[PDB]
């Protein structure tokens, strides 16, 4: 019944900045809770009873509000504060959650380290061939990968997967796999992975010619 | 010292039913209500309902009435949640959590149980070692990889050298293309560490009882 | 019970030499206006501030609330036996309380800021839906403030507390 509208839905802050996220209840509630969730793990009780910090929660966090308006503040954004925060109330039944605010940590731009991997000898035995390309530790998240076989771009048969912001350097990494049939793979010689990132106008190129060493 | 241990991942077919558990310890089990929360892939949190272990009192979010059924077993300090008439809408991660009245919140959470609702068969993954391109550069460090392709359902567990090697590791989220998942992982170490020392990719997919260790050998 | 937060400004003065029941108002010291079941029963201009209900022997009962310079305080339902209110029933030595607002949600209770009716380990204190049963009621031990509230909410947000005093 009680709808909790969180804003902003997504945001990013540079280290040291003061971050403010809000939760607006459709009806008055006597208190608001906030849970923190980081990728791949369970939500964690963060702020309870509107302004009390759970044990272990950095003291630069603050919760406040009343009636229909509550907020969570981070005075001095730190890399480890990046995560998704959900508000929650139970002054009225049913117990409800806000849709969450996803907070990213800003950092200087850094180019990705590119590595290309030919199909393994084992997969080739299986009649399949996958060419993998790792784009590691870059920022911002925006990046493009182009595949080229014998100099021409191949767009189909590609599978891209990004990781979430790293818990150490706050960068992103991407994996791009080009899958072909073994027969296709053997009928061409040049395989190239081209990465385009704002950190540069010219692409980062990694490639190889099959069977050559 | 409060702990909530949830049961393992599960695969069930549409129309079936599943029962997952949450074993509590570190506190008086009957003194606090146990809640269940649902989180669909890339989605937010949703409240299912709760149960009072004392006498079995339960309350549900209207949307989950008759879909979810909560029960507990005092003697074993375990709470259970049964989900019936399953559909793909029920595929998600389910958490169990203790509600601590004095703090008006869910203070401790289980690690969560992932539920996959699908008619697709279980398929064992193929694990391929990813060694750098054949050559002899003198770089100060090298990047190796591991490709886990064509498996269903999630999840798989991937580690390097039995988990000893953790830093410099990136395991990319699996992606679904057909009833098959594909996932990759990269690890970066100093050039003096490999091929000198051995680097092995340990992959596990219990759903198909597969346990593979792929040592990365230079091409 | 002991706290006034949540606008529960009216309290029973627990320190009388004679069996008289005195009510207190925790509001900005100025001019206190007292009410009973909605109607004004007194206006205290400075000097005194406590309201006398008479001897506890005449079973004073009612919804009492006070008011200083601001708005009215929430009521304090007084019930001696020597807006929908709590229902009190006495049968022999058993005292039964019924929660005024029972929307079908889990009803919890507190006596002088302490939960009760939860553990099954007490044969003389039972909770059945919106009803709290007190068997072998002890006058000096179980008289005091009572409040029912739904799981998840703060007791202080209750519309009003019940002050129960009964000789059984």
């Amino acid at each position: 019944q009680i709808v909790l509208t969180q804003s902003p839905a997504i945001m990013s802050a540079s280290p040291g900045e003061k971050v403010t996220m809000t939760c607006s209840a459709s009806s008055s509630v006597s208190y608001m809770n906030w849970y923190q969730q980081k990728s791949g793990t369970s939500p964690k009780r963060w702020i309870y009873d509107t302004s009390k910090l759970a044990s272990g929660v950095p003291a630069h966090f603050r919760g406040s509000g009343s009636g229909t308006s509550y907020s969570l503040t981070i005075s001095g954004m730190e890399a480890e504060d990046a995560a998704t925060y959900y508000c929650q109330q139970w002054s009225s039944n049913p117990f409800t959650f806000g849709s969450g605010t996803k907070l990213e940590i800003n950092r200087a731009d850094t180019a990705p380290t590119v590595s290309i991997f030919p199909p393994s000898s084992e997969q080739l035995t299986s009649g399949g061939a996958s060419v993998v390309c790792f784009l590691n530790n870059f920022y911002p998240k925006d990046i493009n990968v182009k595949w080229k076989i014998d100099g021409s771009e191949r767009q189909n048969g590609v599978l891209n997967s990004w990781t979430d912001q790293d818990s150490k350097d706050s960068t992103y990494s991407m994996s791009s796999t080009l899958t072909l049939t073994k027969d296709e793979y053997e009928r061409h010689n040049s395989y190239t992975c081209e990465a385009t990132h704002k950190t540069s106008t010219s692409p980062i190129v990694k490639s190889f010619n099959r069977n050559e060493c | 010292q409060v702990q909530l241990q949830q049961s393992g991942a599960e695969l069930a077919r549409p129309g079936a039913s599943v029962k997952m558990s949450c074993k509590a310890s570190g506190y008086t089990f009957t003194r606090y209500t146990m809640h269940w929360v649902k989180q669909r892939p890339g989605q937010g949190l949703e409240w299912i309902g709760y149960i009072n272990p004392s006498r079995g009192y339960t309350n549900y979010n209207q949307k989950f009435k008759d879909k979810a059924t909560l029960t507990t077993d005092k003697s074993s300090s375990t709470a259970y949640m049964q989900l019936s008439s399953l559909t793909s809408e029920d595929s998600a991660v389910y958490y169990c959590a203790r509600y601590y009245d004095d703090h008006y919140c869910l203070d401790y959470w289980g690690q969560g149980t992932t539920l996959t609702v699908s008619s697709a068969k279980t398929t064992a993954p193929s694990v391929y070692p990813l060694a750098p391109v054949c050559g002899g550069t003198t770089g100060s460090s090298v990047t190796l990889g591991c490709l886990v392709k064509g498996y269903f359902p999630e999840p798989v567990t991937l580690t390097w050298n039995s988990g000893s090697l953790s830093s410099g590791v990136h395991t990319f989220p699996a992606v679904l293309q057909s009833d098959l998942y594909t996932l990759s992982s990269s690890v970066t170490v100093t050039s003096s560490t490999w091929p000198s020392q051995s680097i092995t990719c340990n992959v596990a997919h219990p759903a198909s009882s597969t346990k593979v260790d792929k040592k990365i050998e230079p091409r | 019970m002991q706290s006034i937060k949540g606008n529960h400004l009216v309290k029973v003065y627990d320190y009388q030499e004679d069996g008289s029941v005195l009510l207190t108002c925790d509001a900005e010291a100025k001019n206190i206006t007292w009410f009973k079941d909605g109607k004004m029963i007194g206006f205290l201009t400075e000097d005194k501030k406590k309201w006398n209900l008479g001897s506890n022997a005449k079973d004073p009962r009612g919804m009492y609330q006070c008011k200083g310079s601001q708005n009215k305080s929430k009521p304090l339902q007084v019930y001696y036996r020597m807006q929908t209110p709590y229902k009190v029933s006495i049968s022999g030595t058993t005292v039964i309380l019924t929660c005024p607002q029972y929307p079908g949600s889990e009803i919890l209770w507190q006596h002088n800021d302490k939960n009760i009716g939860g553990d099954e380990d007490d044969k003389n204190i039972g909770s059945d839906e919106d009803h709290l049963s007190l068997k072998e009621f002890s006058e000096l031990e179980q008289s005091g403030y009572y409040v029912c509230y739904p799981r998840g909410s703060k007791p202080e947000d209750a519309n009003f507390y019940l002050y129960l005093r009964a000789r059984v």
